[PDB]
């Protein structure tokens, strides 16, 4: 509920794989938000993905809402956000740069697989801090 | 995926196992028996008296590789160590005459004799538990006969070719009694060790003794010990008329074939399948025909050099590698 | 060796990856490559000689599977855990760039891997080449973390 | 010179072919290519090491000092 | 063949020279 | 007791277990491969991998990092015992298709 710093609908206009097998560059238009684009790198033999296809993005921190300093994974059975959503990455917001007036874009690498978005008013939700989930589902 | 590893025109992909928890967060698949014991198959398609053809089915690549790897270099073997010359007027040269015989394989048992220890001293080093000690005695004269002038050398000559069968077994203490059901003979008796000519001898002696293939090749048991994985092809859509033949003329002549009646073309054998993935360069099966290979489905060919049968040696790989898994949580930890 | 990584002649790093260095790096850092764990640790393991230890950071996929890419791979190459101090921070063209699909859009948005960036040790875009591994570049990984 | 015991890459024995191999080319001809695959030389490997053998010992043995 | 010779040969050879 | 077969390496170690690293004479690839494999089918194993630092040296560095739960050490035994018990199957198995053919 309160973890989840971005959410729209997009409508997907293009995927290319520029030399590639199985990461391809997608193209999406939000709806009902005629300003947000959306540039993603996704890995689609675990997530395929086709023009004009609905995607629902979500950018969220704390995905499931000892000092050992290496990834542990969640329990099987733990109650968090993934569930409800086909492919997730994880990623660092490393630049926030101004495309024009009242419109910025935020980058995300999920190591490597890049992210460009862009939007108006999201001051409040979209940092530049490593915790940051992105949640697609078909 | 999901198993198949992906046989594409230009790369392989899923070549991975993905079977260990932290895979996924359906931390599934770790490990037990009982599991293993119940998925785990063996199916021995054929068994002959130097060739073995089996299928370790549901294994991992990992393990079946370490029974590969210990096969071809890891069961010991017979083979002659050092050679004796006391005469040698061949044209062939001392060391390459005692390399040849080295690489003669000996149709000896092992487990019928005992490592040497090399920290001893040679003259109290090579015991009746050892060492198998093979003689060759040969020496070419000219045959007394009146053949047509200049023919092959085998009327012409006497003893012109040394065989391997030349190697006699020359016993040693209690191996009079031991080997005496079992006498020591080279499992290729043909092999063609040197030619010669009249007024040419070879008289040596060989010790042979038990050895490791990864310490020499001459010790390898297997002539070749490999494994396959099976190969998978998948049909995705119907191919019939003369694109039924084009297409099964892309495999070896009896892997898929031509159903009657409903005419489409149907994969018959996909054991008897090379991968040259032929059907991968032809644009019209390209949505037609998916081609993988099962990742954990191994078709192992043992062929042995002639020394024990395939199925013991393999067996004898999973003992080795049992065996050091064992000599290894035996051990203790140093600091 | 180690004092001389740099020619005199221009100050250029001579002292880098050679042919198959580079090749298995591009490789690697390759867009298309995906590591599961299993295979992840083995490459830290090979990487090092099994003697270091490595802090896993989250896989860049978490669903369907935890998959590490091989940018990933060569961050904890530079950084293999906390205790060590190399932060590498680092914008690179490689040799084969080809420029974004439109002018006003930064450089990482290359439409092949044609940019590298490094920030706080890790590799955020761009393949692993002999531009950015190799001589003669004064933006590359190795003479940077010099 | 003579030919080698064992194929180079597999291991397998082939100086108990050369003979074989020369009488199923002389006696009842046979091609190259059905002559090593009746011997049972399968791999390529193998196959070459019959296929590409010059049997040199039988020239040098036309020098032989000791006559 | 199908005959076991494992079982019945004690196995001297694979022991550590 | 074989006390150079198996070391612990101390500098490759982390405090109360958990980590190590262990240097393993005479043994290769064989071993070094099924090993990882069966360890890294351990839950608690959050690392496990092997090199072998130089071919000139018959030698085998094998790292493990586990979670809170286990040690290292521990972890390498349940995966010999493993790899053991793995071996016992393959024999079963193979020894009655022999039988039976
Ligand atoms: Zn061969």
């Amino acid at each position: 509920m309160s973890n989840t710093l971005f959410d729209d609908i997009f409508q997907v206009s293009e995927v290319d794989p520029g030399r590639y097998n199985k990461v391809c560059r997608i193209e999406a238009a939000s709806t009902t938000q005629d300003q947000c684009k959306l540039t993603l790198d996704i890995n689609v033999e675990l997530f395929p993905v086709a023009a004009q296809d609905s995607l629902t993005v979500t950018i969220a921190s704390s995905l499931n809402l000892s000092a050992t300093r290496s990834w542990r994974p969640p329990q099987a059975g733990d109650r968090s956000l993934a569930d409800d959503y086909d492919y997730v990455m994880y990623g660092t917001a490393y630049k926030f740069e101004e495309v024009s007036k009242d419109l910025i874009a935020v980058y995300y690498s999920f190591g490597g697989l890049l992210m460009r978005l862009e939007g108006n008013y999201r001051n409040l939700n979209n940092l530049k801090q490593e915790n940051a989930y992105l949640l697609i589902r078909r | 995926m999901s198993n198949i590893v992906g046989i594409e025109y230009n790369r392989v992909t899923n070549t991975t196992s993905t079977d260990f928890p932290g895979f996924s967060k359906d931390a599934e698949n770790e490990w037990n028996v009982e599991k293993f014991k119940k998925d785990f198959e063996v199916n021995i398609s054929s068994l002959d008296a130097r060739e073995a053809n089996f299928d370790l089915i549901n294994i991992d690549t990992s393990i079946a590789n370490a029974f590969r790897r210990i096969m071809i270099s890891e069961v010991p073997s017979v083979a002659a160590e050092y050679v004796y010359f006391f005469n040698n007027t061949s044209v062939i040269q001392d060391e390459v005459l005692a390399h040849r015989i080295g690489l003669v394989p000996l149709k000896v048992d092992p487990d019928m004799l005992t490592w040497v220890d090399s920290n001893l001293p040679d003259d109290e080093k090579f015991t009746d538990e050892n060492t198998i000690v093979l003689s060759l005695n040969v020496k070419c004269t000219r045959n007394p006969d009146a053949p047509k002038g200049s023919t092959d050398p085998k009327e012409l000559y006497n003893n012109a070719h040394v065989y391997a069968r030349d190697l006699k077994f020359e016993p040693q203490g209690r191996q009079s009694t031991t080997f005496a059901d079992c006498p020591v003979v080279p499992a290729d008796p043909d092999i063609l060790l040197a030619k010669l000519r009249p007024g040419q001898e070879i008289s040596l002696k060989a010790h042979c003794i038990l050895g490791i293939g990864g310490d020499h090749a001459k010790f390898s048991p297997v002539s070749t010990a490999s494994y396959r994985l099976l190969p998978q092809i998948n049909i995705l859509q119907p191919i019939k008329g003369e694109s039924a033949r084009r297409f099964q003329k892309c495999f070896p002549p009896g892997v898929i074939g031509i159903d009657e009646g409903s005419d489409e073309a149907y994969v018959k054998d996909a054991r008897k399948d090379t991968v040259s993935r032929e059907v991968l360069r032809y644009e019209e099966f390209a949505d037609k025909v998916k081609l993988g290979r099962v990742r954990n489905h191994f078709i192992f060919n043992v062929e042995s050099a002639g020394a024990m049968t395939p199925e013991e040696i393999f067996f004898k790989s999973v003992r080795i590698l049992k065996n050091k898994a064992e000599y290894l949580k035996n051990c203790p930890i140093t600091q | 060796v180690k004092n001389n990584l740099l020619t005199p002649k221009s100050g250029e790093p001579i002292i880098a990856a050679t042919q198959d260095f580079i090749t298995g790096s591009y490789l690697i850092s390759h867009k298309d490559s995906f590591y599961d764990r299993a295979t992840l640790t083995q490459l830290l393991s090979m990487m090092s000689d099994g003697i270091e230890h490595f802090d896993i950071p989250p896989p860049a996929i978490m669903k369907p599977y935890y998959l590490w890419t091989g940018k990933q791979v060569f961050s904890l190459l530079i950084k293999p855990n906390h205790n060590s101090p190399v932060v590498i921070n680092l914008d690179a063209k490689n040799k084969v760039f080809v420029p974004p699909k439109s002018k006003s859009l930064p450089n990482e948005m290359s439409q092949n891997d044609g940019f590298v960036i490094i920030r706080g040790s890790q590799i955020l875009s761009g393949v692993m080449d002999k531009s950015v591994l190799g001589d003669g570049k004064k933006h590359s990984v190795f003479y940077t973390i010099l | 010179m003579i030919v080698p015991v064992r194929c180079f890459s597999c291991g397998k024995v082939v100086g108990d072919k050369w003979e074989s191999y020369l009488n199923l080319l002389q006696e009842d001809e046979l091609d190259e290519g059905t002559a090593l695959s009746r011997l049972g030389l399968k791999r390529y490997c193998c196959r070459r090491m019959i296929l590409t053998h010059v049997d040199l010992i039988e020239k040098f043995l036309r020098y032989n000092p000791l006559e | 063949v199908s005959r076991d010779t494992w079982n019945t040969k004690n196995m001297r050879s694979l022991e550590p020279p | 007791p074989d006390r150079e077969k198996i070391k612990l390496l101390t500098q490759a170690t982390s405090e109360d277990g958990t980590s190590a690293s262990f240097q393993i004479v005479e043994e290769d690839h064989t071993l070094g491969n099924a090993l990882r494999y069966v360890i890294m089918k351990n839950p608690d194993v959050e690392f496990c991998g092997y090199s072998i630092p130089h071919p000139s040296e018959n030698l085998l560095n094998i790292r493990i990092q586990t979670y809170g739960e286990t040690t290292a050490v521990d972890a390498l035994q349940k995966g010999l015992k493993d790899l053991m018990d793995l071996c016992d199957v393959v024999e079963s198995k193979f020894t009655e298709k022999i039988k039976s053919m």
